[PDB]
């Protein structure tokens, strides 16, 4: 069957799928041969397929990019036809996007293009949106024109054309800045879990409509400060293509005595007129103790006020909401309802994979020297949290542009990508940054 | 049995099948064979992403050209 | 007033009785009263008695008694005290031409306001205790009477593997399970377009497989 | 090169500066040597070199008046020119100004101006300010003006005129009295730990303007 479910890769590329070895025995796919994607707004996309045992027959395996160039999300069906007839590109014409050459002038072809493109012969169609890394960042790039129609494969002959004019992002066209599931790192089963729970809701909400059975209407998680929570809801709702509101309790213990409740009302009722929607509490701890740490009436007027909006979430709703809490200890009772937040999810310390894996997604637009080993690094990290692991990344650049940078002082003006692009870390960098470790 | 495609240059495909159990080497002296320059030093490598295969003795199906696949060549 | 751990089901006891014994039913949320501003609330509860006085006989029920009334000791705000106070004298305010049944909902003994244990006032007081082994296999058939199950399928063994679990935790079971066969069965085929027949969901059982997934998660709630 | 990194000095003198062993070899710099330094807003300064083994070649150690003088902060880099041909001053006019002076009348010249320059041979430019401790405090002035031009070196021979007149503090010039690291004691890897912490933001805010590392905000 061409029908296939748009899955995770576990390949991190642009223009590489995954799919199983019957399914390409079945459709007689060749490991290099090109497949062409059939999404919906009748919009097509040009892939290199792959041989992956672990992948199943009905999931295909692909990258963030070619989802937003389908306009498609989990959940969703697409249509694979093999493209046997594929001819070399003959003239290429691109515009790099405004919001990705923010802070950055000078000739960016030299230090983007030829780089990502080094005998790659990578499949490309007219108005397709490509992703490339350089300069400790990832910039987005499209296809304005090719002299070849509708698609072709860069070759090394073929020239390709940059303009230092930006284009105007287009509010369809969602970017790849976002948070996605392969920017969260350190936890397999836990996001798994979390996964599947809102999948269902979210994706058919007219299933539950048409179903007795309700969805889980809160949901809970634990762990401790620094861990990433805020992260991990955050790249679902956007990854899921529902509407995503943040709510911060000093945010609305900030707000005066008779106006937080009109905040809070005004926030889930905003939720229910771009419903379907995900609401997320950050400091929930903040906005909610335990009824023998409250010492304040108008603080137990605002929990009131909560307990009163969680109630009031209904099915037709289709709203879910999440919030987070350092410890359970320090929890009130009436939170820990069925009817509330009856759904809790444990988070516990990343173990070492875990951790290495962290770093992979640190590490990812910055350039490594070959001396570096993020494995002997996460290695020596125990009880470091994905936030020291960011930290120790951000101070490990500092450091090294310091050992470097500083001694040149040529930062006059308009700073060239290029320079920047010559900057590496060495793993001295990374072994002074962790020699200063103190919590 | 496994498919192997080299893809030359200049828009030129040879077809080419071969056993599981056959090296890497017998490929590449087969290719050494086809092309007018054995003299001349060639590298097969397989994109994306770039990358060249320094083992011979390195069977097919543990390089992962299983059933076939399409390898690009480079000097 | 129902004495019982949070889950037992009180709420769903009295909501049921008013529905079978043809009587008009008024439910009373302790947040609901506790969100208004203070003057406004006493508003509220005193609107919602003379309503229940006018289309008598009625039934009156707080979810969660504790909130609006928890202990003396445990109060610390002065219109705090002017909201059980404003209930108090809506409870004493109560006549027998009113012909008004007034139901309550706690949890623990320990978290009551002596002042509801008045003879005039709540006087009886109904220990709802976690139901044994017969009551929670009487419980998984009620849960199980839309929904179509497999032979395989032995409520006796899942009522024989759950100890601490109340109403709540089998309903959600229940709610888990269908949704996890759902998604084994019907998430790979996938034919979710426009509106969604019966012919199709009929077709669909549960394994006890799908049961054994669902125990098996952690939930002290 | 020319071209050197402002770095702090460890002698509390004014008028002198350091370099490396080897920096002062490769520009065949002797120790005495006067040394020119052009910095930033069309400014220029006159010190005396020092050799110290501590000391990095590409760094220059030098005091918080020469800074103001050429209108330079930490990180900034200047233009360091020999100046062997120097010639000594004839007639020397000074200023005090308005803010240093307060609460001390009298002659002055007796008691700040002999004392601070006495067989020194300190070398001075016009328009340039030097900062001279006095009746427990520190009095900082500007020359006036000089018979030789631009600058000087001060001699016992060379007569100084000094009038009882204050020149008012212009919002440009910057006064010693701030707080400065030389003012803060008793931490060494704390304020090093500190100081290289904000020094990359602080100084460049385009190096942050377009990265995806973020500086830290709260310390
Ligand atoms: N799974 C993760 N992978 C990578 N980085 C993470 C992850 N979780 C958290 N972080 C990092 O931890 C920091 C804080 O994340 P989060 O816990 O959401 O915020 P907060 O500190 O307010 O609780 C961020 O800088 C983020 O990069
Ligand atoms: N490192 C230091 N070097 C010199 N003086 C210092 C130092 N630290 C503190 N002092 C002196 O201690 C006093 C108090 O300093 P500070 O802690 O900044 O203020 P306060 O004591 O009023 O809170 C001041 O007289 C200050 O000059």
């Amino acid at each position: 069957p061409n029908r296939l479910i748009v899955d995770e890769a576990i390949n991190e590329d642009n223009s590489v799928v995954s799919l199983s070895q019957p399914k390409m025995d079945e459709l007689q796919l060749f490991r290099g041969d090109t497949v062409l994607l059939k999404g919906k707004k009748r919009r097509e996309a040009v892939c290199i397929v792959l041989s992956d045992d672990t992948c199943s027959d009905e999931k295909i395996r692909m990258n963030r990019v070619v989802r937003n160039n389908l306009r498609v999300r989990l959940g969703d069906v697409i249509s694979i036809q093999p493209c046997p007839d594929v001819k070399y590109g003959k003239r290429i014409h691109v515009l790099p996007i405004d919001d990705t050459v923010e802070g950055i002038t000078g000739n960016l072809f030299e230090v983007y293009l030829k780089p990502y493109f080094l005998e790659a012969y990578r499949p490309i169609r007219k108005g397709d949106i490509f992703l490339v890394r350089g300069g400790m960042r990832a910039v987005e790039f499209k296809v304005v024109e090719t002299d070849p129609s509708p698609y072709c494969i860069v070759a090394p002959d073929t020239v390709i054309h940059c303009e230092g004019e930006p284009i105007k992002r287009e509010d369809e066209e969602e970017s790849l800045n976002e948070v996605g599931y392969d920017d969260i790192g350190g936890c397999r089963k836990q996001l798994a879990q979390i996964k599947e729970m809102v999948e269902l809701p979210l994706r058919h909400p007219a299933l539950f409509k048409a179903i007795g059975v309700k969805p889980p209407r809160g949901i809970l998680l634990y762990g401790p400060p620094g861990t990433g929570k805020t992260l991990i809801a955050r790249a679902v709702a956007n990854e899921t293509g529902a509407f995503f509101f943040l709510i911060n309790g000093p945010e609305i213990m900030s707000k005066l005595a008779g106006e937080s409740e009109s905040n809070l009302r005004k926030a889930f009722e905003e939720a229910e007129k771009n419903a379907p929607a995900i609401i997320f509490i950050d400091e929930l701890d903040a906005i909610a103790p335990k009824r023998e740490k409250t010492h304040g009436e108008v603080e137990r007027r605002i929990v009131s006020q909560l307990l009163t909006l969680m109630d009031g979430l209904k099915q037709r709703a289709h709203v879910i909401v999440m919030a987070a809490t350092n410890r359970p200890n320090s929890i009130d009772p009436a939170l820990r309802r069925f009817g509330r937040f009856d759904r809790e999810v444990d988070i516990g310390i990343p173990d070492a994979t875990g951790r290495l894996e962290i770093l992979q997604i640190h590490t990812k637009n910055m350039k490594l020297a070959d001396d570096v080993d993020l494995e002997q690094v996460a290695n020596e990290t125990h009880g470091h949290v994905g936030a020291d692991l960011a930290a120790l990344c951000s101070e490990a650049a500092l450091q090294a542009i310091r050992k470097k940078m500083d001694l040149i002082d040529l930062e006059d003006e308009t700073i060239d990508a290029e320079v920047m692009n010559s900057l590496a870390v060495t793993m001295d960098d990374f072994r002074w940054a962790l020699s200063q470790s103190n919590p | 049995k496994a498919v192997i495609r080299v893809r030359f240059p200049d828009n030129h495909t040879l077809e080419a099948t071969f056993h599981p159990s056959e090296k890497i080497q017998g490929l590449i002296d087969l290719v050494k064979r086809v092309v007018a320059h054995p003299d001349v030093p060639f590298y097969l490598y397989t994109t994306p992403p770039k990358k060249q295969i320094k083992d011979f003795s390195q069977d097919f199906y543990s390089a992962g050209f299983v059933p076939g696949a399409i390898v690009y060549f480079s000097n | 007033l129902l004495y019982g751990p949070p889950g037992t089901g009180k709420t769903l006891i009295a909501r049921a009785v008013a529905n079978e014994t043809g009587a008009f039913f008024f439910l009373i949320n302790g947040p609901e009263i506790m969100s208004k501003l203070a003057g406004e609330s006493e508003s509220n509860l005193r609107k919602a008695f003379e309503e229940a006085e006018k289309n008598a006989p009625a039934i009156i029920f707080i979810d969660e008694l504790d909130a609006i009334a928890p202990k003396r000791e445990k109060t610390h705000g002065e219109v705090e005290r002017r909201i059980v106070s404003q209930l108090l004298t809506l409870m004493d305010g109560l006549k027998q031409r009113a012909h008004v049944i007034v139901m309550a909902a706690t949890n623990r003994p320990n978290s009551i306001d002596p002042a509801l244990r008045r003879f005039g006032r709540f006087d009886r007081e109904v220990d709802i205790g976690i139901p044994d082994a017969t009551g929670r296999l009487e419980i998984l058939q009620i849960h199980t009477k839309n929904m179509k199950l497999a032979d395989d399928v032995d409520l006796e063994q899942v009522a024989n593997e759950t100890h601490g679990h109340v109403g709540a935790d089998l309903a959600a079971l229940c709610s888990e399970a269908a949704l996890q066969a759902i998604r084994k069965k019907m998430d790979l085929i996938d034919l979710e377009d426009e509106t969604i027949d019966a012919e199709v969901m009929n077709s669909l059982a549960v394994t006890m497989d799908d049961f054994r997934w669902a125990l098996s998660q952690s939930n002290p709630s």
